Order: structure tokens, then C-alpha cells, then sequence
């Protein structure tokens, strides 16, 4: 399974430098969410640890967001096996 | 789904907005540093 | 010694503040305060 990570409204602005936190302006989270594996392949019956880290900004906030993880069959891997 | 409370230092010290479910953790984080604050390097 | 250390650090911070003051009247001062809070340099 190919595992990709997406943030609906939680995306970081294109962790964050402390001096340049103004990039968080206009962003719903007012933080930077990141996950250690952005997109990794995974063998069957293999458990993967994913570290979700939040670096918050200067504005107090209460967030109840949703983070999506997309899982697809690894065509490259199965083709390699064949 | 991830839910969290980014709270100011004053609000944390007074426990102004921490939910009762997590007030113990909030008091812990206030009295004894339990959350990291990456300092990086100062501009000046 | 501590007073001299404070004076030196304050002089450096004030030179940085003067650079930011050059960047961007009373409206200017309010905007600079707001921008410092937004950027988080005020936290440091």
C-alpha cells in the first residue's frame, strides 16, 4: 500500500521560522502540521509509526481539523513481483 | 480528526480555557515544562 | 555587571527595532506593534 498524507485546511504555508511567523497570516490553523512520512510504501502486515507534529503560532486558537491519508495498491511493487 | 488548544501563557497559567478533561495535563505543562518551545536563533 | 549586560542587549534590540521602524505616525507605531506580534519577534 502506498500511503500519502494530505491536510484539508491544515496545510502548512508554502518547523516554521520563529522570526517569520507572519506566513501563518490568513491560514486557518495558525500552526504548521507535519507528518514524518509524507508518502511511503508499506508491505502487507507492516505497521508504520507516523509522527504528527504541530508547531503553533502567536495567535491562540482551538482547532478541530481533519487530516486525510490516502492508501492505494502499489502497482509498481506488484509489477516488480510479477 | 485532530483537536488541540493553542493557548497563551496567561491563559494556561490561569487555566482559562483548558477543558476539564485535560486540566491535569495543562497544570503539569505549566508547573513543569512538558511542551517544547524550539528557540532557533534570534535575529539580532 | 547585569546592568551593563541589559544595556548592551537593549541597545542591540533597539537597533533592530529601529530597522523595523524604518521598514513599513501613531498609525505607523500601531502597525509596527501589530506586525511584531504577528511575526513573533515580540515573543523572542
Amino acid at each position: 500500500l502506498a500511503f500519502d498524507w494530505d491536510l484539508g485546511c491544515l496545510a502548512p504555508p508554502p518547523l516554521l521560522p520563529a522570526s517569520q511567523l507572519q506566513l501563518l497570516a490568513g491560514r486557518p490553523l495558525q500552526g504548521a502540521l507535519a507528518i514524518s512520512p509524507a508518502a511511503g510504501s508499506l508491505e502487507p502486515g507492516e505497521r508504520l509509526v507516523c509522527r504528527v507534529s504541530l508547531h503553533a503560532g502567536v495567535t491562540p486558537q482551538v482547532f478541530e481539523g481533519e487530516v486525510r491519508c490516502h492508501v492505494r495498491i502499489d502497482d509498481d511493487a506488484v509489477a516488480e513481483a510479477e | 480528526t485532530l483537536r488541540g488548544r493553542i493557548l497563551d501563557e496567561r491563559q494556561l497559567g490561569a487555566l482559562r480555557y483548558v477543558p476539564p478533561h485535560e486540566r491535569a495535563a495543562a497544570r503539569a505543562a505549566v508547573v513543569a515544562g512538558a511542551a517544547w518551545v524550539p528557540p532557533a536563533m534570534v535575529p539580532f | 555587571t547585569a546592568v551593563d549586560e541589559f544595556k548592551a542587549k537593549v541597545r542591540v534590540i533597539a537597533r533592530a527595532l529601529a530597522e523595523e521602524y524604518k521598514a513599513v505616525a501613531e498609525g505607523r507605531h500601531k502597525a509596527l506593534i501589530f506586525e511584531l506580534n504577528r511575526s513573533g519577534k515580540y515573543a523572542q
